[PDB]
């Protein structure tokens, strides 16, 4: 869920889609794996084999025929292979058959986030809503990281729907969770909708991705997945 | 070799002449402006102040 | 020397090491699939206390 | 009309029925039996192309360097080229 | 004993734009505080809709236009 | 001599225009940014930069035309050249006014939720497109008719007609910059209007500087023809001139029908 | 007849690239600062004992990457 | 002038060469690893 | 005087070819002192030499990808490489419109002012390599640095389209007798489609950027939110230019391979037409995709499906190209100088590079790792390695001519092996860290990403140490006593060569060609 | 079939004295001298003076 040093590939999965990009990107390394080796071999045995010291005759052939139409053709399957699963991926992702159980405005302002469970006041005033700042440095306790630890985390019950409607307020943004395979575009003028569901419990970390303006990579996003009978005594609480 | 330059000659000639005839018809129009719109949002916008503030070119 | 000789040893080649990835993969989701089984029908919880 | 110079020449040439560069394209019956594979060079020594081909067969291209004192065979198809200045003959840069 | 429920999935609406979703939101609770008025039933479920959609700013700045007779659209 | 030569390509002399215009270019930049921001120097090195740049081309085409006329350096195959050279620029210009159309296009197919969903914006009066816009797009038809009549002017052996028919070409684009004018002064919206005001604006003054400037290709090419430069067969300049004005005309008939036609639609 | 030279030097070049980043990163011959999170060298102790029950606002300690760490609770 | 050369540079020419080309192409390291330096400096000189 | 007529004036399509080479080391130079006061900078997390100021980080990063992408590879390809070696090679005099040369050559220093005093004015250019609109706005920079950027861009782009128009019209009418189209050489033929690239893309991109100054300083409304008008415009004519751009930094390094390989295989390229149709279809499928850099912003289902399928049909053709270039060296009689070492070396590293990019040309996998060292390493290696190995090959394998001196052999050698080992060293632990999650573009990294960040800029120092290699090997090369020679180099001693451009002398005369080339066309 | 206005010897005169000097193409004639060494060159060094000044004041911060 939260970076790792020294790591090698992906983080850890909390939802369906993280599941389905883990796979996804796994078929591909595999054909593209297999692609790499076989050319590597091929050029090696080439340039080894016909070294300037066992054939220093040219040998002079410059037409051919029914390999290259093969070789043409081959890469074609592997593509229509390798572009089976992703479409697949696309359209089993895009489907929300469920309604959203809950609704989480994330609105990108310049060098800090801010986020509204709007959906719970009988007024037109907004309650519960608040903002979402990076920690200073001296400010840390033992443990936790450095310019990745926010104060007042979002809030989120697991094992159910949700629907989160990223947009900006100054300039371009990006809510962007890893650990939940989640990035989407902030920009001003529109209003993303994110549908995601997590499967288990525990905080999950994650940055911006795009160029905001000098406090880039100083703003940062932190989701907790907590019981449903925790996330409705937490939001009662903080009404 | 010269009936062709007879030829649009001629519709150039013609083409002058319905012009200015038409010159002739938007010319002499009062073109009263109707009301200013209401001040929305999007209208009259002074993101940078131009360099002869106050007023745009061509006012 | 023998192009197709060398054509077949290089897919055969290619073959090999897409199986073991793909043996990789398989062994991780395997361990995935167990993880979230047993989360949901099993010891296994997630908060500490 | 007006001209002069360049044009002038090329006008004159195209009036007067000559081309001026046709040495250019030597446009000869492949290979040398009893007659050689002809070319026309204005100076002394002077870069040749062969493509070769029968009209069926062809080598992609192959540029050499012929001169006039040596007949010079292309390396692939086996043709000669023999040379023939119609100019004065003289190293290429003098 | 909190709602725990929220806006439906429209049909109109499978794209990213839930910013045309808001603005139909909108206008159909003000099409209602326009006509109806006492449909207070359906026109709070419209209510309820566009609070759990629009963003809190948007929704301000585009209930201060409506005041001051500056709202664009309908 | 061609004969010494060996070829009839063309070999030119070294003229230090490249590098002056480039200078011109460079202060007509910084000058364009002093301006932008208020600065001292801002104005005055603009203005200074602009004269350069088009004293640099006037004494660049006067070198040209030199060389071609009375030098004579112009053989079949560079002239060809020159008709190749000049097809790839309105290729480019091409382009790049397809990208100022998607721009409008991709504001004004889905108008945004800010404009009320709707097009034209409520509250910019489009102008009616018809008393106006109709007139230049007649304008510009007959300044094309007399093009042509230029070109079989000089084609069919009748070198004074030539400057007849350039002469009237010239006084119908006139014409249209003149209304084109009279459109801008008489707008009942600005260019800090909405993305409407913004890109009628943008467009439109990019044409119609492409206007300008191919009305004084024409002038050159009628002063050219008055003096007795061009002939029947060896004319390239009046073949760029008529090209560039077809072109003009072109996208002024795109730009009437989508901008004025449906915008207001 | 040269891969004595090749290699010598690919060994040198190394040798130099670690001698400009140990004057440029270790000891900063061009000013600069070191974090508190990792002078303090006792930190990653308790990012470690951390991932074994992090800490939340709403709820008891929670664990983190429970699946490339292979760290969880049992039957409770 | 050199239209006429049988080679475009004749490079071999000059005096001694040696010192000639090691300075311009020392100069041309210099202009290339000093401007860069020198706008980070200027901003750190600067607010 | 004499000397800088010579130079300032002269038109002579070789010597704007040599003013074309110096720019572009003197541009490499730049951007690799910017790069590594980057790496500096992200040694070890905290603030190492920047001290703060990561509004000067930004500037950095945007003036390093600005010159290296426009004044280091397209001046060396296209001007360097190109104005020097298509007539030459395709058996002409001088080029068609060399006044055209010269402004184009003579227009580009003047970019280079406009760009460092972009990066030097009030505060900087903060906004990355893609300038992108709301932070580039008025309200965000105030500056007039953004100001200063695109009118380099304006500049380099004019300067950009007066080639293109000029190699254009070179290779449809200023070519030699009885050289039929499918004659001229392959780096001759893709000099003509990436002219035809840089002629069509770039307006748009003159285009794009107008309109952001004229909404910056003039006070439009075309990527202010309110008022119509999203940013998604800017990005969609901003990445119509931008994947043409890129499909332009390396035509020309396909074509300089095909050269070089084909001289040391001791045979010509297999599959000619394949080669060019080949080539010819990824110039023209370089279009028909350019949103598949923008994957995580909102388009619908449909455009991110038809924008993968896309991918990977331009991915087809260049499989085609590298498997012609193994094909083309199984005749025999290879010899492992250093431009086959480049060469070599290109195609594999591009191999890896090109695979990166399939991983990330699906949707949902750039959901993932948009905007991650992901994507730099997948761009470092294709652009790096490519464009700038396919840049040495075609020096040395050409500094046999132009200067007419030769390099040594042992030193070129030694610097291809420092510049291979430290430049992929460098960049295959930003494939990991992309695939962990750290975002690009940022000053700082949580501790968790500074295990390979410290390996990583141990990568610099090498790539450091070879282009001071490099740089010596070029002095040696001008302060060599040794002329070119048989027993030096075995290509331009050739009688007959596959080439024209080997069998005329050391160096071109002053005109190239006393007299043009000749074809037999037989069948009388 | 007319001739345009001239008599088109004044052409030909004129292209005698072109192709009778012996000088570049850009400094034949008399007009040219003044031309192409005084405008050009005076409007440089103005330019450049001017381009120098205005980066300056740009980069320093002064004289708004
Ligand atoms: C031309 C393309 C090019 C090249 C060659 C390089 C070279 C290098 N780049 Fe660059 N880089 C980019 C293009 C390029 N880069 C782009 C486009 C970006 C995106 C910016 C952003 O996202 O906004 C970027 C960003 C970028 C970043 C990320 C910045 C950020 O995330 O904040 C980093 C990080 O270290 C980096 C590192 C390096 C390194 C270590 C090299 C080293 O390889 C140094 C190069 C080494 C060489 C071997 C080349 C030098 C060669 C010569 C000088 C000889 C020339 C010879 C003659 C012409 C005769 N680059
Ligand atoms: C330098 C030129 C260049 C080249 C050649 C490529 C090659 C390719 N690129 Fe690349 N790309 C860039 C320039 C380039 N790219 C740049 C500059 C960026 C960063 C932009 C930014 O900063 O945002 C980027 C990033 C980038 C992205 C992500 C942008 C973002 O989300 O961040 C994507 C995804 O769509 C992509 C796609 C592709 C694809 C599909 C190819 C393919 O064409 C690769 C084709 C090559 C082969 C695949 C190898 C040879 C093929 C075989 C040996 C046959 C076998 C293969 C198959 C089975 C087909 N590129
Ligand atoms: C046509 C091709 C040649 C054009 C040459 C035009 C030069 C114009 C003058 C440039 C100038 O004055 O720059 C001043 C500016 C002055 O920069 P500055 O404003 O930082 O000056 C520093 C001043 N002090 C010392 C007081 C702090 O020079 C530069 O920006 C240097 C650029 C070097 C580029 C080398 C390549
Ligand atoms: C090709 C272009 C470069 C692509 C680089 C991608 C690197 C990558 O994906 O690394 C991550 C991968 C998996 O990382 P891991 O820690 O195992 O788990 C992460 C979550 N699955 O970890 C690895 O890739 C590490 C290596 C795993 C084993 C791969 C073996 C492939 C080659 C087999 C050769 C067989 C013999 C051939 C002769
Ligand atoms: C195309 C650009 C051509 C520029 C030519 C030189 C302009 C220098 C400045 C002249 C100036 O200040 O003109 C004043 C004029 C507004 O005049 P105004 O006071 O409104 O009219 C009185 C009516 N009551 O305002 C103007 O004329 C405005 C001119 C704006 C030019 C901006 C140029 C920016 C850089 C462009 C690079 C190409
Ligand atoms: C290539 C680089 C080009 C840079 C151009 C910078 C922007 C120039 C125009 C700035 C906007 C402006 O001043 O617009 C004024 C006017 C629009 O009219 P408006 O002000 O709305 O008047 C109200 C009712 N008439 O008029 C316009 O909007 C005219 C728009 C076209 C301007 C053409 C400028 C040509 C510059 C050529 C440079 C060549 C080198
Ligand atoms: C935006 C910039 C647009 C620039 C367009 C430039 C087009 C150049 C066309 C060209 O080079 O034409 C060649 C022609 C030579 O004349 P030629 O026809 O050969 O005369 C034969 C006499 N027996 O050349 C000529 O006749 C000279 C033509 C000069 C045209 C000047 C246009 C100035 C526009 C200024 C805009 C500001
Ligand atoms: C090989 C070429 C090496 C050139 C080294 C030039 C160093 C110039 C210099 O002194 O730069 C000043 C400054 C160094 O930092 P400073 O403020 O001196 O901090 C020391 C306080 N402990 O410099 C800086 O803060 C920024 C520049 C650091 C050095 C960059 C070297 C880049 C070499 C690329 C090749
Ligand atoms: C796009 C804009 C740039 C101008 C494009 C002009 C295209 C002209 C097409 C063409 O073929 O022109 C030929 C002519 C030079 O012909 P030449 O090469 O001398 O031929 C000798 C044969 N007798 O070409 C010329 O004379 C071209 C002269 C162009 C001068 C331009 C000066 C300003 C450069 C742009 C600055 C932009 C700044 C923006 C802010
Ligand atoms: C091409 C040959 C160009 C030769 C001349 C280059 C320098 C031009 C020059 O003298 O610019 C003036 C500028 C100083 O500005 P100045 O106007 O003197 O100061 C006013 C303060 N009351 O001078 C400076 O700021 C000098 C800055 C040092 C670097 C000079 C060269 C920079 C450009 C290189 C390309
Ligand atoms: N010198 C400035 C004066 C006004 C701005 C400072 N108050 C102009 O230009
Ligand atoms: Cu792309
Ligand atoms: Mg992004
Ligand atoms: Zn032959």
């Amino acid at each position: 869920d939260a970076p790792e040093p020294w790591q090698l590939g992906f983080q850890d999965a909390a939802t369906p889609i993280m599941q389905g990009i883990m796979d996804l990107h796994h078929d591909i390394f595999f054909f593209l794996v297999q692609i790499a080796v076989f050319v590597l071999w091929v050029l090696s045995r080439a340039l080894w084999c016909f070294r300037s010291k066992i054939s220093p005759i040219p040998q002079r052939i410059v037409h051919g025929t029914t390999i290259e139409i093969l070789w043409t053709i081959f890469p074609s399957i592997i593509l229509m292979f390798i572009a089976i699963p992703s479409f697949t991926l696309l359209y089993s992702m895009d489907d929300v058959v469920v309604d959203p159980a809950i609704t989480i405005k994330a609105i990108g302002h310049q060098w800090y986030w801010s986020y509204e469970y709007s959906d719970y006041n009988n007024s037109d005033e907004q309650s519960l809503a608040f903002d979402s700042y990076m920690v200073p440095e001296d400010d840390l306790e033992l443990g936790q990281l450095r310019l990745l630890e926010v104060d007042n985390r979002v809030v989120v019950p697991a094992k159910t729907h949700l629907r989160v409607l990223i947009t900006s307020a100054d300039v371009l943004h990006s809510w962007a969770v890893p650990s939940l395979g989640v990035k989407c575009d902030a920009v001003p003028g529109r209003l993303n909708q994110i549908s995601t569901f997590i499967q288990r419990e525990g905080v999950y970390y994650g940055q911006c991705s795009e160029i905001c303006g000098t406090n880039h990579a100083f703003m940062p996003i932190v989701v907790e997945a907590v019981s449903t009978k925790d996330y409705g005594s937490w939001v009662s609480n903080q009404i | 070799d010269a009936y062709e330059t007879a030829k649009w000659e001629k519709i150039t000639y013609l083409g002058i002449v319905s012009c200015t005839g038409l010159a002739i018809y938007n010319l002499s129009k009062g073109h009263p402006h109707t009301e200013e719109p209401p001040a929305y949002p999007y209208l009259h916008i002074r993101n940078k102040e131009f360099p002869w503030g106050p007023d745009g070119l061509f006012e | 020397p023998s192009v197709v000789k060398e054509i077949i040893i290089g897919i055969t080649l290619g073959l090999a090491a897409g199986s073991v990835w793909k043996m990789h993969h398989w062994n991780e989701q395997r361990k995935i699939r167990t993880f979230y089984d047993l989360l949901e029908k099993g010891e296994i919880g997630v908060v500490v206390d | 009309p007006i001209a002069t110079g360049h044009e002038r020449e090329e006008i004159q040439a195209s009036l007067e029925g000559r081309d001026i560069l046709e040495i250019n394209h030597p446009e000869g019956p492949f290979g040398t039996k009893e007659a050689p594979a002809i070319v026309k060079s204005y100076f002394d020594r002077r870069i040749v192309g062969c493509p070769g081909g029968e009209g069926e067969d062809e080598h992609d291209v192959v540029w050499f360097w012929l001169e006039n004192g040596k007949p010079h065979e292309c390396p692939v198809c086996s043709q000669y080229f023999e040379l023939k200045v119609v100019g004065p003959g003289g190293d290429p840069y003098g | 004993e909190i709602k725990l429920e929220t806006a439906p999935a429209d049909f109109r609406f499978p794209t990213t734009n839930q910013t045309r979703h808001c603005f139909t939101r909108y206008i159909e609770y003000h099409r209602c505080v326009a006509a109806k008025g006492e449909g207070a039933s359906e026109c709070d479920k419209f209510a309820k809709y566009y609070r759990s959609l629009c963003p809190g700013e948007w929704i301000d700045r585009w209930n201060e236009q409506r005041e001051n007779g500056t709202f664009p659209g309908p | 001599m061609i004969e010494s030569q060996r070829h009839s390509y063309h070999l030119v002399d070294p003229s230090p225009w490249p590098i002056s215009g480039s200078l011109g270019a460079l202060a007509t930049t910084v000058g364009g940014v002093m301006y932008m921001h208020s600065f001292q120097g801002g104005a005055t090195l603009l203005s200074l930069g602009l004269i350069f740049i088009l004293y640099t081309m006037f004494v660049w085409w006067r070198d040209v035309l030199r060389e071609s006329t009375l030098e004579g350096h112009h053989t079949k195959v560079v002239q060809l050249g020159l008709r190749y050279g000049f097809i790839l620029f309105i290729v480019s210009e091409v382009m790049f006014l397809f990208a100022f159309f998607w721009a409008f296009f991709h504001s004004s197919l889905a108008p945004t939720v800010e404009i009320g969903g709707i097009w034209p914006p409520l509250g910019i009066w489009v102008l009616d497109p018809w008393e106006i816009p109709f007139l230049n797009t007649l304008i510009l038809l007959s300044s094309g008719a007399a093009v042509t009549w230029a070109h079989h002017a000089i084609l069919a052996g009748k070198e004074k007609r030539a400057v007849y028919a350039l002469v009237a070409t010239v006084l119908l684009a006139l014409v249209f910059t003149g209304f084109q004018g009279m459109e801008y002064y008489q707008a009942p919206f600005t260019i800090s209007d909405s993305i409407y005001g913004s890109t009628f604006f943008l467009a439109t003054g990019f044409h119609g500087f492409h206007v300008i400037i191919g009305t004084l290709f024409l002038i050159i090419c009628g002063i050219r023809q008055y003096l007795g430069h061009l002939t029947k067969e060896h004319h390239v300049g009046f073949e760029a001139a008529a090209w560039y004005w077809h072109f003009v005309d072109v996208v002024w008939l795109f730009l009437f029908v989508s901008i004025y036609w449906w915008g207001g639609i | 007849m040269s891969t004595k030279y090749i290699v010598s030097a690919i060994l040198g070049s190394f040798g130099i690239a670690w001698v400009c980043d140990y004057y440029v990163s270790e000891k900063k011959i061009f000013g600069g600062s070191t974090p508190g999170t990792i002078t303090n060298k006792e930190w990653g102790e308790e990012t470690d004992k951390k991932f074994q029950a992090w800490p939340r606002t709403a709820g008891p300690p929670v664990v983190v990457n429970p699946i490339t760490r292979q760290n969880f609770v049992v039957k409770s | 002038y050199y239209i006429h050369a049988k080679h475009m540079y004749n490079l071999d020419r000059m005096k001694h060469r040696g010192l000639k080309m090691s300075l311009a192409v020392f100069s041309a390291f210099s202009i290339g690893v000093a401007v860069p330096v020198y706008a980070v400096i200027f901003q750190q000189k600067k607010t | 005087m004499t000397n800088p007529v010579r130079w300032l004036f002269s038109t002579n399509h070789k010597d704007i070819g040599t003013l074309y080479f110096i720019f572009g080391a003197i541009a490499g130079v730049m951007g690799t002192c910017f790069s590594v006061l980057i790496r500096m900078e992200l040694a070890r997390p905290g603030d190492q030499i920047l001290g703060g100021n990561h509004q000067l980080y930004n500037v950095l990063i945007t003036a390093h990808a600005f010159l290296m992408i426009f004044f280091m590879v397209m001046p060396a390809m296209i001007g360097g490489f190109g104005n020097w070696f298509v007539p030459i090679l395709i058996g002409a005099p001088d080029m068609a419109f060399p006044r055209l040369n010269n402004i184009s050559f003579w227009l580009l220093p003047p970019s280079l002012l406009l760009l460092l005093s972009s990066a030097l004015v009030e505060v900087g250019s903060g906004t990355g390599w893609t300038v992108y609109p709301p932070l580039s706005g008025i309200t965000s920079h105030s500056g007039g640095a953004v100001d200063l950027a695109i009118f380099s861009l304006h500049l380099s782009g004019v300067s950009s389209i007066l080639g293109s128009i000029n190699f254009i019209t070179t290779i449809f009418n200023m070519r030699g007798p009885g050289m039929t189209m499918h004659r001229s050489p392959l780096f001759v033929w893709s000099v003509l489609v990436t002219a035809f690239l840089l002629l069509l893309s770039l307006p748009v991109l003159a285009g794009a950027i107008t309109m952001l100054l004229t909404d910056r300083n003039f006070n439009t409304t075309f990527f202010d939110p309110a008022g119509g008008g999203d940013p998604i415009l800017y990005q969609h004519l901003f990445w119509f230019f931008g994947h043409p751009e890129v499909y332009i930094l390396i035509l020309p390094g396909f074509g300089i391979i095909s050269h070089i390989v084909s001289t040391f295989s001791g045979k010509p390229v297999f599959g000619y037409l394949g080669m060019v149709y080949a080539m010819i279809s990824i110039g023209v499928l370089g279009f028909l995709v350019w949103a598949h850099h923008m994957f995580t912003v909102g388009l619908d289902v449909d455009t991110r499906a038809y924008f993968t399928a896309a991918t990977m049909i331009i991915a087809v053709p260049t499989g085609i190209k590298i498997f012609s270039w193994i094909a083309t060296m199984w005749g025999g009689s290879i010899q492992y100088k250093t431009p086959m070492l480049f060469a070599v070396g290109f195609i594999f590293l591009f191999t890896i590079g090109g695979l990166t990019g399939i991983v990330l040309a699906n949707s949902g996998l750039d959901i993932a790792l948009h905007d991650t060292y992901y994507v730099v390493a997948h761009f470092h290696y294709v652009l790096s390695m490519g464009a700038v190995f396919a840049l040495f090959a075609g020096f040395y394998y050409w500094v046999g001519k132009i200067f007419g001196r030769t390099y040594p052999e042992t030193l070129g050698q030694i610097h291809f092996w420092i510049t291979f080992f430290g430049v992929n060293l460098t960049f295959f632990p930003m494939h990991f860290l992309g695939l962990s999650g750290m975002p690009r573009r940022i000053p700082d990294y949580p501790d968790a990403y500074a295990g390979w960040n410290a390996l990583s800029s141990f990568g610099s120092y090498i790539s450091v140490v070879g282009i001071c290699c490099f740089f010596v090997v070029v002095t040696i090369t001008s302060t060599s006593g040794n002329n070119i020679t048989r027993a030096n180099i075995p290509w331009a001693v050739e009688q007959n060569s596959t080439t024209l451009e080997w069998l005329v002398q050391s160096p071109p005369a002053f005109h190239t060609f006393g007299e043009l080339p000749a074809i037999k066309e037989t069948k009388s | 079939s007319e001739p345009p206005f001239r008599p088109r010897e004044k052409l030909i005169e004129k292209q005698k004295h072109f192709q009778s000097v012996h000088k570049h193409t850009y400094l034949k004639g008399p007009y040219d001298k003044i031309t192409s060494v005084a405008i050009p060159l005076a409007l440089a060094a103005s330019s450049l003076y001017l381009i120098g000044r205005g980066i300056y004041n740009m980069s320093h911060g002064i004289g708004k």
